[PDB]
């Protein structure tokens, strides 16, 4: 019911940032999908813009606990590897958001 | 006693032993599918303690020195790469990649490619866990179904197996084969995990590979036909 | 016509259509017959200096590729009348010399060296990918000539019927400016080392597998700047049997070596505005048997 | 039947290999430290480049 309610609070919400965004600012719109739970659509976009590599990280979401198994040690591989400084912040605050790091 | 009916009342592992039980002809189905992947994996066999020395675990090495070499150095180079080292940071970018980077990656797509059509789904994630796929080893998981049944005694493990998004996730990939441009292994894998024979004729050309895909196409369409029933 | 010289220029497998390559940067086409002939095209795009072509077999088709200095290789299909560019790469450092098409047997793979000391290999499914094989530290310096397998030669094909198809081991040869020569089998995906040939003790310039149709053994005419053309052979690489022997000592740079189209003879450029033409004679030697004054 | 204290040493044994074999790196599917001995040892190689 939590669910449903979010459902229709962010409504407006997703249509006013929606006229904000774009394809170049394809990872603020994932970070807002991941702020409402709004993979179907999320998905429907991607896909309307052909974003397949995404789209298969969009079902990940809300995979297995060991989705996020691999997600820890990965992402302790990056650290080990500095890669962070060669990549932007944008995409890894979407990692986080799937690895459920807040911090 | 064949063949049965009922209404969805609880988790949808119901429908599946369900589905498995009823029929015949998917039987045998998957009687002779056991039966040729059994042929493959005492094919496998000790594969794992094999790949003990096929090991490579830095991501991108080359792209990664030469880059470092152009921040690093009085000269850099006149070569485009990367500057993200997202799976599809190159084909999104259409940036290039080193040669031994993507062949040694065409090397482990051999390694798992065969793994994955004998189904050696432990092997698997051994691998991916070796060459620091998680990425690609989440992305084996959008197929597997979801369940949990712990209605029972504490907060504890049944399943937690998932993501529900499944159905609607192979139409995608279904889109995706429609939309094409892929690497041999990745269009083999998915146009496999749809079933779709026109992207999986390039890679099986054998009788038994022919034979097989057979089978799977069918089978598929039919265990998909009675979910949706 | 031709702004430029003629480095290279080749008439198709029906003796109706002339391909002629310039370094004059375009390359002009004539159609064939009667005797007659009229320039059909004059195709462009080649941002470097043109050197190569290479024709593809029948049972395919009509299909050209050629090298340029810009490190370019463009790749020309004919349709309607009309060749044209239909696949091209680069991703070079230094320009791409040696561009030679495989058997059909093999299929629609090119081989593509340049000096810079490594070497691709490209496949085109006639329709979809080109494949790469790519080989680095191929040279430690550069690749100057490179050579195939050509597909079928006698030495134990005797008990082997026609109706049934063999197992196509692909092979090939070449020599670079390290003064070096080498010759590669390939396995595993890739390409290993079967032989390393020191003895031009200076670079090598153009490479002749004697096309062996009638010979178990296997057969070489290497030439090189040093002025010595060695006919290296071999029975057997197995038993590691390669030998050399000198074919004729000109005191020039040693240039160029094809074989004939009719597999027969050997063409010779050499540092004098001459094509020699060598035969080996019916005995044991080799005769030069004519020549041109290019 | 009989041999229950060697059952004992049995099953600690088999407890121990269980240790052995879910965590201490070793088979199905550990982080093997080796591989990152390659990792490291690779570096070393690209230091040398």
């Amino acid at each position: 019911a939590f669910s449903h309610w979010l459902a229709q609070t962010a409504q407006e919400r997703i249509e006013e940032e929606v006229s904000l965004y774009g394809p170049e600012r394809h990872i603020e719109a994932v970070f807002s999908y991941l702020t409402g739970g709004r993979i179907s659509d999320a998905c429907r976009l991607a896909q309307k813009s052909g974003d397949h590599r995404l789209s298969l990280l969009l079902s990940q979401m809300v995979g297995s606990q060991e989705v996020r198994d691999l997600i820890t040690l990965q992402l302790v591989d990056w650290n080990k590897l500095q890669v962070d400084h060669y990549i932007q912040e944008e995409r890894l605050r979407v990692f986080c958001l799937l690895s459920g790091t807040p911090v | 006693n064949m063949f049965e009916i009922a209404a969805p009342n609880a988790s949808e592992k119901t429908i599946v032993d369900k589905l498995f039980q009823r029929d015949t002809l998917v039987r045998q189905s998957q009687l002779v599918v056991d039966w040729l992947e059994s042929i493959a994996k005492d094919e496998v066999g000790d594969f794992s303690d094999n790949i003990e020395y096929y090991a490579k675990s830095v991501y991108w090495e080359n792209t990664l020195h030469t880059l470092k070499q152009r921040s690093m150095l009085s000269l850099g180079s006149s070569r485009p790469l990367v500057s993200e080292l997202d799976p599809d940071a190159p084909i999104r970018q259409k940036l290039p990649l080193d040669d031994l980077d993507r062949e040694d990656d065409i090397r482990l797509l051999k390694y798992l490619f065969t793994l994955i059509r004998a189904g050696m789904t432990d092997e698997a994630q051994r691998l991916c866990k070796r060459c620091g796929q998680a990425w690609r080893a989440a992305t084996l998981e959008g197929w597997k179904l979801y369940h949990d049944a712990n209605i029972n005694g504490g907060t504890e493990l049944q399943a937690v197996e998932g993501n529900p998004y499944r159905c609607v996730w192979k139409t995608c990939c279904w889109r995706m084969a429609e939309d094409e441009q892929f690497n041999k292994y990745e269009r083999a894998i998915y146009a496999t995990l749809s079933g779709n024979l026109k992207q999986l004729l390039p890679v099986c050309e054998s009788w038994e590979d022919t034979v097989w895909a057979h089978f799977k196409v069918m089978v598929d369409s039919l265990v998909e036909q009675e979910i949706r029933a | 016509s031709h702004e430029d010289m003629i480095h290279d220029a080749q008439m198709d497998y029906y003796g109706i259509r002339l391909a002629t390559c310039s370094s004059d940067r375009s390359v002009k086409i004539f159609d064939v017959k009667n005797g007659g002939q009229i320039l059909i095209a004059d195709l462009r795009g080649h941002d470097g200096p043109v050197w190569q072509v290479a024709w593809a077999h029948p049972m395919y088709g009509n299909i050209l590729a050629s090298c340029s200095y810009d490190r370019k290789v463009i790749i020309w299909k004919e349709e309607n009348g009309t060749w044209e560019k239909t696949y091209e790469y680069t991703g070079h450092d230094s320009s791409v010399n040696s561009v030679c098409w495989a058997p059909h047997d093999f299929g629609l793979v090119l081989a593509c060296g340049s000096s810079d000391g490594a070497i691709s290999i490209l496949t085109f499914t006639g329709d979809g990918p080109w494949e790469v094989k790519k080989i680095s530290n191929a040279h430690t310096i550069g690749c100057n000539a490179v050579s195939w397998a050509p597909s079928v030669i006698p030495g134990s094909l005797v008990d082997q019927p026609s109706s049934q198809k063999p197992n196509y081991i692909k092979r090939f040869v070449s020599g670079g400016c390290d003064n070096l020569v080498k010759i590669w089998r390939e396995e595993d995906g890739q390409w290993k080392e079967d032989q390393k040939l020191e003895a031009h003790s200076d670079w090598v310039r153009d490479v002749a597998w004697a096309p062996s149709i009638g010979l178990p053994t296997s057969t070489i005419a290497s030439c090189s700047q040093d002025g010595r053309v060695y006919i290296w052979t071999s029975d057997d690489a197995a038993t590691n049997c390669w030998t050399p022997k000198l074919l004729h000592k000109f005191n020039d740079v040693v240039w160029h070596v094809s074989w004939s189209i009719t597999a027969n003879i050997l063409a010779v450029s050499g540092g004098d505005n001459k094509v020699t033409l060598w035969k080996e004679s019916v005995d044991g030697q080799w005769a030069c048997i004519s020549d041109v004054n290019k | 039947m009989d041999g229950e204290g060697f059952g004992e040493l049995l099953q600690q044994a088999e407890q121990l290999a269980a240790e052995t074999e879910g965590v201490t790196e070793l088979p199905h599917v550990e982080r093997n430290l080796q591989e990152i001995q390659q990792a490291g040892e690779r570096l070393r190689s690209k230091t040398m480049t």
